[PDB]
Formats: C-alpha cells, structure tokens, sequence
DNA sequence: GACCCAGT
DNA sequence: GGGTTGGGGGAAGCACTGGGTC
C-alpha cells in the first residue's frame, strides 16, 4: 500500500456548493474537485493520449480512468493542520442562462469562501508499477488553479508513504457508512461528480475556543491502525 | 508561453470591492479573516481582502488596449471593448465583432480564430456546449500574515466622508422635495501589505484544448489552428496585459483612489510547457519554499527560467536580476 | 432513547428545523433531552414517543395562526406573514400551509404534500441553479411538508430579525445562534428571549439600523438575556434581504462569533446599567458612522475602535458617564 | 491603579460645563505610539489648568481639582521597560479613552 | 493619447479634506494609516492624507475654466460653469447646455457631443441605465516615507481655533439667544512631502462606449463624435487643466488656507498609446524604481516621450529636461 | 530617577498661584523643543527666576520654596550628552516640565 | 416567460 | 487675567437591470 501525499498552501477556497444568492463551501475541499484538477493536468502535460473532439468528453475520459486506477469509489481525502475560518466574499454571478432576460442581466452575490494557511491531501492506490508511477509523480504537482477561475492553489512537495500500521489517530476524512465507533461531524460531501452518487464522508472539523475566537479545532477521533508519518506530525488516514 | 508571476505588494488607501450604493448610504469597504500563528496558538483579525475578479476583470481591460495596437485588431467581438464579459448565452449563436461579422458556434477552431477575447478568459455556450476553460486565472489579494505578526491590530481602514454638492435653477438647495441631488455619503480604503499571484497559460492561445497536438506524422507538435504570426502578436497582447496591474490599474474607484501602487519584491518562472506555482504571496515562508520548488521541477526535465525582483533568492539558482515588470515581458516576449 | 433522524439540506436551513425541534417537545414534555451538534446535523436526543412530536406541533401551529388571523387573500404583519418575508407570494402560500396541517396532523395523518422553500429560510435557494450546462426553471429545491412546518416554528420564536423598510426600500437582518460543542435545555430555550417582534421602526430618526453588523448591536441591546457564554461557546450566523428599489436580493452574508460580544457587553454592563444604554443609544442614533469603528472593534480586540467611535459621537451628543468608562479598561486592563 | 485620579482632568477638556473644546491633545495622546509623542501629547493637556481653574469659578462650582504628583511618575517608569508597541499602546489608548467622561461637578 | 505625470509636492499649511458636518464642532482633517519601514518590519503609521475625489473635482474646475476660453466653449453644460460637479445626479432627466439648450438621454454619443464635461471626466445616467468609464483618474496624496520615517510622526497637525466678530448692530455681542451666530471652530492643517500620481487618457475622448469603432471598410478607426479639430481644442484644455494643479489649486479653502507648493521632481510620460501608471512618490525609494519602469519600456516599440524635473535620472534616456508643468503641457499640446 | 521630582517641585511654582508670577513661555519651550542646545536654555531661564520667589514666599505667608539639590544638577548635565539622537530626546524634554503641573502643597 | 406585489 | 460664543442647517445614496410563482 503506497499512498502519494502532497501540500497544498493555498489561502482561501474556490469550491461552491449548490446554491443561489449566497454561495456556500464547504470546509475541507470536495474528492470532485480534486480529481477534476488532477485529471486537467494530464491533458496540457499528456496531449498524445486525451484526444477528444469537446471538453464534455474530455473531463469524462480523465475521470473514467481515475476511477479504474483506483481501489474503490472513494476518491480522495485531505487533512487541515489549520483553523478553517468562514470568510465573506461579494462576487459577480450575471443570471443570463434562460431562454430571456436580455444579454447583461448582472447582479452581486455574496460568494463566500473559506481561508486556511496549512492542508495536506493523500491519494490512494493499490501498488501501481513504476512506469506511470513516475507520469502520476510529475502530475501530482502544477495544480496552479483549483475550483474556480478566481483564486489559486500552490503545492509544495509530493511523496509516497506506507501505512506501517503505525499509533496514530484519525486525521483526514472517511465515509460515514460503517464507521460508527470511529462530537461526530458528517455533511454531503460529494465525491462522484455529474455531467449531464451523494455520500456522507467524516470531516475532521470542531469548533473549540479558549478565550477569544472559536476557529475550528480538531476533533481527535479514536484511533485507527492505518496511518501514515510526515515532518514528524503523524496523521492517521482510513484505507477500506 | 508558461509564465507564473508572485511576490508582495504594498498598496494602501484604496477603495477596492465596496458594496454597491443602491441603498445603502455608508459603503463600508470589504472586511475579510486571516489565521495567525503566534504565543503558540492562532488568532484571527478584522482585515480586508481584495478579490480576485477586480484582477481579471483588468487583465481582460488590459488585454484589449494592447490588443487595438496591433493591425489585427478585426479578430475581436464588440462586447469586448465595451467591457461587458458576457461571452455569447444560451441561446446567442451569432458573434458581435468590430466589424459586424457573424461567427458560428459549432468548435473552439472556428471560435479562438475569428475571435481573440473568448480564448483567452474562455466562453460558454449551453445551447450547443462547448466550454472553453478560461487561459489566464487570477488570485485573491489578501494581506499577509507577517503584516499582522508586526501590526496584529489598528484600524487599517480609513473611512472618509465625501459630498456631492447640487445647484437649482439659481443656486438653492433642497431637503426632500426641491428635486436636489445633495449626498453625504462615506467611503472606506484598505491599507496593509497585501500579496499577488498570477498564472498565463499561453500555449493553448490558438490551440485546442481538445486537439492539443496534430499527430499525423508520427510527431507530436502544437495544434496551432491559427496562424503563427498573429499567434505571436497575441502572445504579447496578454503579456503586457498584467503590466497595468503593477503600476496601479487594480480594482475599482481608479478615478478617485488610485491606489499607491509600488511592489517591493517578487519572483516569476518563465518557461515552455505547463510548471507549477511557486506560492501566494501571503506566508512568511514564501521564500526559502519556492527555494524548494525550483529544485523540484528541475530535476523533472523543465526548462524553467527564474526571475527575481528586489530578492536574493540564494546564489545556486541562475535567477535573473529584474528591477521591474517591464523588462521582465521584454526578456519574455522573444521566446 | 429515540433519536429522531434530521434530515441534512442546507448547513443554515438544517438548522433552523432542526433546532425548532424542541419548542416542540417542550409542549409536550420530553424530560432529559439534549442536543448533540454536527455542524449540520444538529441531532435531538430526547427519550419520548413520536405522538407527543405531533401534539407539540398542532400547539405550535394553532399559536401560529392565532397571531396571523389576528393581523392583517389575507396578509398579516408578522414574522413568518411579512416581517421577514421578503416575497410578497409567500405573504400568503406560507400561511396557507400551516393552516393546511390543521387538516392533517389533528386526526393523525402523515403528510403527503410537498411545498416550495422560500429564501428567508434559506438563502441558498433559487430560481436558476446549475447542473451541468445553462439554468433551469422555477425551484428545484423542493422541500416535504413535515420539514417546512418544522422551520417556521423555530424561526419565529429562537432567531431573531431586524426590519428597516423607509418606503420603497427594505432591508431585513437575520441573526440565528448556532451551537458547535454542546448545547442544552437552558441555552436553547434561553436563545429564544433574543426575538425581536415587530421589528418594524421606520421613520428617518432611527436611521441607525443601516448595515447589519450595526443593527446587531441595536438588537443586542435591549436584550439583557442570559450571559451563559462566558463559560459556554456559540457562534452567530447572520444574513440579509436587500429589496433596494423592489429588488430582492441578497447582498451581505458575513460569518462572525458571537461569544466576544457576548463577553464585552458583560463587561460593560457591569458597574452601572442607567447610563450605559443612554450613552450606547446616543452614540448609535447620532454617530452613525461612528459606532462602526466600535462594533468592529469588538470582533478583534482592536485599541483605535474604542476611541475613534467616541471622538466622532462627543462632537454631537453624549453623556459620556464615568463608571462606564471603567468598564472598558475592564476589559483593556 | 493611578488612572481614576488622572482621567478626571482629562475629562476636564471634553466636557460641556466646560466650553473650550480642544480635542487635539486627545488626539495626539490617543494616536501615541513609539516612545516620545505620548510624554508629549500629556503635556498640553495638562498645561491647561488656568482654563479650569478660572471657568470653574466664572460659574460658581468650585475649582477642579489638579491631580497629584504621587502618582504621575507610575508613567515614566514604566514606558521604560515598555518600549515595544505591542503593550504600549495598551496603556496609551486607555489614557485617552478616560479623557471622554463627563464628572458633573459643575451643576 | 494616454499621459502620466507623477511626482512630489512640499504642500503645507492646508485644511484640505475635512471632516466635520453643521452639527459637528472641531472640524478636523482626514488621516489616513500608511505602511512604512523605519529601519524595522512594515509598521503602520497615522498621516494626514487628501482624497483622489478633491483632485478629480479640483481638475473639472481647471478643466471647465481652461475651455471656456475655447471657440468650441458654447459645448458644455451649464452646471458645469457653476463649478458643479453634479454630472447628472438624481431628481433629472437630463442636463441643461451652457447656451440653455437640453440633452437628450437615448444615445451615449450625442450626450458628449454637445457636452464636454461627460466626455472628460464620465457621468452617470440613475434612470435611464447607461454609464461611461472615468476619463482622468486622481491618486491620493500622501508624503513621501523618508519623510514620516526621520521625524517618526510627530503629532504633523496643528490645530488653529478660529472665530468672526458677528457683533450686533448696537455693537454688543451677549447670549447665545440674543441672536450672535459667532463661536470658536478649529481647522487642522498638515505638511509633508506629499506625492501625487494623476493619469490621464485623452485616447478615449469622443468615443462612445457602445460603439467605440465603426470599422466601414473593415480598417482601424475608433469612432469619433465630434469634429477632429473639437477633440484636439478638448485634449489641449485638459492637458492645460494640469497647470492649476501645480499652481496652487489642489483643493478647497483656498480663501483661508490656500496651501504653498513648490515644483518638486516631477516625471511625466506620454507617447500616444497604451502606456501604464508611473510609480507612486508616497515610497521614498521610488526614484529608482522610475529607472527600471521605462528604462527597457522605449526599446518596446513605443515612442516615449519623457519629461523631468529636478532629478538627473541614469542618464541614459532623452529625458527631456522640463522647466515647469506648463512648458510640460506645451510640449504634449504640440505633437497631438 | 529621583532628581525629576525635586526639578518638577521647582518648575511647579511658576506656574502656580498666591505667587503673581505667571511666566509659560519657558516651561512651554522646554517641553516642546526641537533641538538638544534649546533644551539646556530652557532650564537656564526657568532656574534664574531662584533668588526673586525664594524671598517672596515667606513676606506673603507661604513656606519657602525648596531650591533643587545641586547633585541633581549633575544628573541633568550627564543624561543629555550621551544622548543626542531626536528620537528619545522629546521624552526627558517633557518629562521634567510635565511635573510643573502638579497638586504640591506650596502654600498651605 | 409573462405574472405578482407594501403598512408612516 | 476677565467676560461673549462650541456649530450652524442642508444633504448623510437615486436608478439599475426584483426573485419567487405558475
């Protein structure tokens, strides 16, 4: 079991969750976004292999392959060493999509996003050989922009780590299907984009303050036998 | 070609992201949160950020101001120059050029070709698809944390009052039904040291993203569908576009703010294929970082040319000395 | 042990169902219940039979259309009327479904019907959503009847609001508590004294409501409620409904913290209570650009704010008391 | 704490019983911050004491009353050792946020 | 045509930028918080700033003055000549000619072609929805960083109480009700090396936003609305409207303040295309900074022309060696 | 440390009353100076005005005022030299002539 | 995609 | 030092593209 690990520092967030006015994210960034932002890495770095007449087909081919090298529908999880803060963001969302309402129909939405200064994001595999081990390397960097076209995400390193069946507690996310052992926090999350299902996977998020502010702190759930050592903060990553 | 800009700037007394004025008298400036860590733990502070969107928005400003001084200034649409960025609809087939020409949407290769603007920030198309993945992303600007490490507090935001003095039809002014335009408003400006980034992917300026490479000759070579020395004259149209973002064309209120624009230190990669970000300019480790960076995508195979700007950046890197922006797209338009 | 399942929508929508549970239960008794947070989730653990979840209701309701029907197709002038509802079609579709449950939770009947959740409730939803290409039409967030009964009731009695109209124009502030460790009978029910009825003030005098992050220290202020959250931990959530020129929109959505005012309050109104509503109250109605500088302050403990409001309200009117000063260096030290 | 009998003179100059009206002392002792403009900004509220003395007896309240030196020392040994910004002006802005009470003393 | 003049100023003894209202006693000056260095991190410090507002309304005054002189003077609004800046506010819909003529709200080309005031400084239209970009944009003026560095804000206000002599025809000045509108009010006035960096981009005068081409035999030209020796007499008054700047009319409260000022370095650079903004004077190692912005800019193509004063530069480029702002303009008049 | 005291103790009586002696000028110059050689004339013109108070005091009833001790003369000479810069030289400007304005009991 | 609405 | 005045009134966001139903 090797599981690729890299830093993303990016200050504030790009996702948006499915809403109107207001445009709300989520805490920790979703595994759909994730793959769409490693899947367009490979098209301007490995053009000889996505060719495609339009972008629908394009992203879909990407992601049919992420999935087939991978070991089961769970994409993708990340680790936040930082206090999440719940910024407040007012964009420009023009509504001119229906079959009316002129051409410049443009009004201000509060699109707000979320800031943190230190997150981590573990990809998993199942042993792949050496000759894309180095292509899936090379690609895990030169995620300039994730999201949205309005804020951008710089990686800092990447690196295969083993499990080792190392002490350590949970740290990045898990779905909530059979884990009731392990304060619990669960939202829809969204793993599996759609291009015209919903799971609920465990964020590691909790709200403690000691006298002024109240962030968002870790949770510490109990324990769990697969877990993977970094610059000396181990963090423990659940494997199905 | 493949050109990632970053660095610090110290900007203050502007007003940048308001909030409208349809209603509401006091236009209280955009206030944001950033995480510090200090005494070993993390506090937060009332601090202003600044989208992004005011970043693209005068990239696209920019891009065509440069773009009218070249003889191909035909390929462009006539929502571009009256800065609209609407980028057709769900049902708008036909395109509004300078000239009145008419394009069909049917694929991006008779799309980037005739029109310029809509390859560069992309466009969409719902009735027939055929989404074009904007080439130039922006950043937000937000305030380093090292600025609040040394400040952690102050009120940073300077509000001041403003009024529109009126006239009637001799000089009298009026409360609520003399038809007066009197107003007494207040307008808040943010200060602080904030951060840039900014990424240009111009290899895929007239290539598809579809069809990336021709591939009919056992060769992989570049999908230019469109001509090469007009390519090439669109290549500097958005290069020299991010060069009014460094003397002050940032934002909004240019006409009454103007913000006191000046960056005190910066690094750029310059290079032939896609190459990562090196970082936002927000942490304090932002420096020795991108020290590591450069030596993670040398040993990759990237021929990336690094350009340092009132920074030492360490002697082993080959980094150029740059005293502005200027010479920066000057030693980058020729390759 | 029964654990009702709370069914997960909306980070701010789940929140208003699920903690209008308990005015509820609390009708119908449920002793030793507790509330365990999820962020969204908001689960109730109470040990009580479903029956008496329905009897709390029709209570809920028949209080409902008593303060409707008293006011006033037919529209009324209260919270869930047209206090906060800035939609003049859900002035009377809204109504219209809390009394349609008289016809179906009175002889215990389940409910069948599925209605249209307006933005008041829930600011994320919409007209034009996005799926994959282009907009849709109408709302696709469609939301059953047993879960939009459960939202008004918590609406109108725990979350407060804020209504400044002048003519034309409007402005509605929406401010909700929302537990993040743990929470109890005495916070949640103590949270529900903060509901300002009525919050109709008009005229031109009280223009001090302009802004949102202003008029929740004017709500705050004549509402010495429970002080729990020196000890405890909340946080605020705070929405708006801009109808600037019969235009309905939302164009402030900030996220703060609640416990620091909380606590700055506390220590203001500590060593007198005659002068420092006066003096609050008058550098609010006459510096109204001024009392900016002190509510920002507040959220991050900054020095300028705290002289910069008085330098800009002395020059009008203030009483400016002595005991109350002390209260500030309290907290400075 | 030696700041109750020092911000009652302060307060002398902000209150309406005493219509002279100078905010600017308030607003150079309020915006002090490195180590030199708070000794100074001090100084010109307390150089007018006459104004005081006289227009409290130009209505017939009896004169203010100056503060004592026992305690005035307390400032400069201690903006010594608190040279840094960061508790300085934790004292500083206090010294001003006193000058605006009222001390109706003059009815 | 695009200009950028950017520079210092000694501008001193001034109650510019004031905030106080009728019922507001002390009115006192605008400060603005400014980042600086003082041999340690970026701190903040307190500074006396004037706003970019003043000098766009300051400019429309220079701007209306200098084209009345104009034979095309007749083209203007009469509001304008009020030394109004209310550029089509609320409670009209439309505005009045200086001959007493009327403007009609349909077309955004026929508003500045009969108009010279929307065509060099933008308006607004409330009801009928159209809207034009700001021609002349005004930094704000803030002193140089050595300056505040040296002196480590030193109070840099002095707060002067004035009063008037409204004594009753009896010659007796006695209560408050006795009816003596006379009191004490104070003014706060500043000094320092304050910079400014005003841009101008007379490219865009004449030019509708809507159609800004017309492209009739598919060839490059903008479409102009008014007669082409109307925009070059236009483009000279507003590149005139820059000799009152300098000339002591940077704000308000002329007839009780009237700042002093002195030509200071000044760099102004102007080549008749896309050019961008010079670097502000408010960071004292800016000078160098101007040795870097168009040291290379000239071998792009462009044809800048470069005008300076009191500063010696690398020695390297035809700067050209101005004497004041008005030999400036003179010499950006002449090649239009 | 100590001498500010029994300076600011001489400085307090001219400006305080049941004196008829009203001179600001000096005690407004010393405070708010701008160069190190003002500050030393200062204190000169505010210390010559002894002989003339050290008299008058008692032939209206009030005690006599206590003349600063020599030594702090010396402590005052040997803090200005080794300190020149202006940054921290406005601090020990004002610092004496802030104790002109106190509540010492000069005529009981 | 054309309909809807408010009180000091 | 010994008295007269401490703001004075007027303005303190219009229009502008409303978002839900059905």
């Amino acid at each position: 079991m090797d599981i690729l690990l890299v830093c993303l520092r990016f200050p504030f967030f790009s996702v948006a969750k499915r809403s109107y006015q207001v445009r709300t994210s989520f805490l920790l960034p979703p595994p759909s976004a994730l793959k769409g932002a490693l899947a367009k890495g490979l098209i301007l770095l490995k053009p000889e292999k996505y060719a495609s007449s339009s972008l629908d087909e394009a992203a879909l081919k990407a992601i049919k392959e992420i999935e087939s090298k991978l070991v089961d529908i769970k994409a993708v999880s990340v680790a936040p060493l930082s206090p999440l803060i719940r910024n407040a963001f007012l964009l420009k969302r023009l509504r001119n999509l229906e079959s009316g309402s002129n051409a410049e129909k443009s009004d201000a939405m509060r699109r707000e996003y979320t800031f943190t200064r230190e997150l981590l994001v573990a990809y998993i595999f199942k042993n792949l050989t050496q000759e894309e081990k180095n292509l899936y390397l090379k690609a895990a960097m030169l995620i300039d922009v994730i999201g949205d076209t309005e804020s951008l995400a710089t990686p800092v390193w990447a690196s295969f780590v083993k499990p080792e069946d190392k002490k350590a507690p949970l740290a990045f996310s898990a779905p909530y299907t059979e884990i009731y052992s392990l304060r619990m926090y669960i939202e829809k999350m969204r793993v599996s984009p759609e291009y015209s299902q919903e799971e609920i996977f465990y964020l590691p998020i909790e709200e403690r303050r000691y006298k002024r502010i109240v962030y968002y702190a870790r949770i510490y759930p109990p324990e769990v036998e697969k877990a993977l050592t970094v610059d000396g903060e181990v963090l423990g990553i659940w494997i199905p | 070609m493949y050109v990632r800009i970053s660095g610090r700037i110290r900007l203050n007394a502007h007003s940048l992201n308001a909030q409208g004025g349809g209603g509401t008298n006091y236009i209280e400036i955009t206030k944001t949160k950033v995480t510090v860590r200090t005494e070993n733990g993390w506090t937060v502070v009332e601090v202003p950020a600044i989208t992004g969107n005011m970043l693209k928005h005068w990239h696209f400003v920019g891009f065509v101001d440069y773009f009218k001084t070249t003889p191909y200034g035909v390929n462009l649409t006539e929502r571009a120059l009256r800065y609209n960025g609407t980028r057709f609809g769900q049902g708008e087939t036909t395109a509004t050029k300078a000239n009145g020409a008419t394009v069909q949407l049917n694929d991006e290769a008779t799309i980037i070709k005739e029109l310029a603007d809509a390859d560069v920030h992309g466009f969409l198309a719902p009735k027939t698809g055929r989404r074009r993945v904007s080439l130039v992303k922006a950043s937000f600007i937000l305030p380093t944390e090292d600025f609040i490490k040394e400040v952690e507090g102050e009120r940073l935001i300077t509000a001041i009052k403003h009024n529109r003095v009126d006239v009637d039809e001799k000089g009298a002014i009026g409360s609520s039904k003399e038809g007066t335009a009197q107003m007494l408003f207040s307008r808040e400006y943010a200060t602080g040291l904030y951060g840039f980034s900014i990424v240009l992917d111009l290899g895929l300026v007239g290539i598809p993203q579809g069809l990336p490479v021709k591939f009919e000759e056992n060769q992989p070579r570049p999908n230019i569908v469109i001509d090469p020395n007009e390519r090439k004259a669109r290549i500097e149209s958005a290069l020299k576009a991010l060069i009014p973002m460094l003397s002050g064309y940032i934002g909004a209120n240019l006409a009454r703010s103007f913000p006191v624009f000046k960056v005190e230190e910066l690094v750029a990669i310059a290079s032939e294929g896609p190459i990562p970000a090196l970082v936002h300019g927000f942490y304090e480790d932002y420096i020795e970082a991108n020290r590591s960076i450069i030596k993670n995508a040398r040993a990759l195979g990237f021929n990336i040319e690094v350009f340092t700007y009132n920074v030492d950046l360490g002697e082993d890197i080959e980094a150029t000395k740059v005293s502005s922006v200027e010479e920066l797209v000057a030693n980058l338009v020729k390759m | 042990f029964n654990e009702f399942k709370t069914p997960q929508i909306d980070p701010i929508f789940d929140l208003y169902v699920a903690y209008g549970y308990v005015v509820s239960l609390i009708r119908g008794g449920a002793k030793e219940a507790t509330l365990i947070p999820h962020g969204a989730s908001y689960l109730i653990q109470t040990d009580v039979s479903n029956e008496e979840f329905r009897h709390g209701l029709v209570d809920a309701l028949s209080s409902m259309l008593s303060l409707h029907i008293a006011l006033a197709k037919l529209v009324s002038d209260a919270d869930f009327s047209a206090g906060a509802n800035i939609n003049n079609v859900y002035w009377d579709s809204v109504p219209r479904n809390l009394e349609k449950l008289m016809k179906d939770l009175e002889k215990k009947r389940s409910v069948k019907g599925t209605a249209t959740i307006p933005i008041t409730l829930m600011p994320s939803a919409g007209k034009y959503m996005l799926k994959h290409f282009g907009v849709q039409g109408g709302n696709p967030i469609k939301v059953d009847l047993l879960n939009y009964a459960l939202a008004w009731v918590g609406f109108h009695y725990y979350t407060p609001y804020i209504k400044y109209a002048k003519g034309d124009t409007t402005w509605i502030h929406i401010y909700q508590i929302a537990p993040v460790e743990e929470v109890d009978m005495i916070s949640i029910l103590s949270l529900k004294d903060l509901k300002m009825h009525l919050p109709h003030y008009y005229e031109s005098n009280l223009d001090f409501l302009i802004n949102r992050r202003l008029a929740l220290l004017y709500h705050l202020l004549h509402s010495e409620a429970l002080e729990l959250f020196t000890e405890k931990e909340f946080v605020i959530h705070s929405y708006t409904l801009e109808r600037s020129g019969n235009n309905q929109a939302i164009r402030s959505f900030e996220e703060e913290e609640i416990g620091k005012l909380m606590d700055f309050l506390w220590k203001l109104k500590r060593r007198d209570f005659y002068h420092a509503i006066k003096f609050i109250d008058d550098l609010l109605k006459k510096a109204t650009e001024g009392a900016l500088a002190l509510i920002d302050a507040i959220m991050n403990e900054r020095l300028e704010g705290f002289y910069t409001a008085l330098k800009l309200g002395k020059k009008a009117g203030v009483v400016s008391s002595r005991e109350i000063v002390a209260a500030l260096e309290d907290i400075i030290c | 704490g030696w700041i109750r009998n020092i911000g009652r003179y302060l307060s002398y100059l902000v209150d309406d019983t005493f219509e002279e009206y100078a905010y600017d002392v308030v607003d150079g002792i309020a915006k002090a911050r490195t180590q030199e403009e708070l000794l100074e900004g001090v100084y010109k509220a307390l150089r007018l004491a006459p104004k005081l003395k006289k227009k409290a007896e130009s209505k017939g309240c009896p004169p203010p009353r100056i503060p004592s030196p026992e305690d005035i020392e307390a400032l400069e040994e201690k903006v010594e050792q608190l040279s840094n910004p960061k508790d300085l002006r934790k004292l500083a802005v206090s010294l001003a946020l006193w000058a605006f009470a009222s001390w109706n003393n003059c009815p």
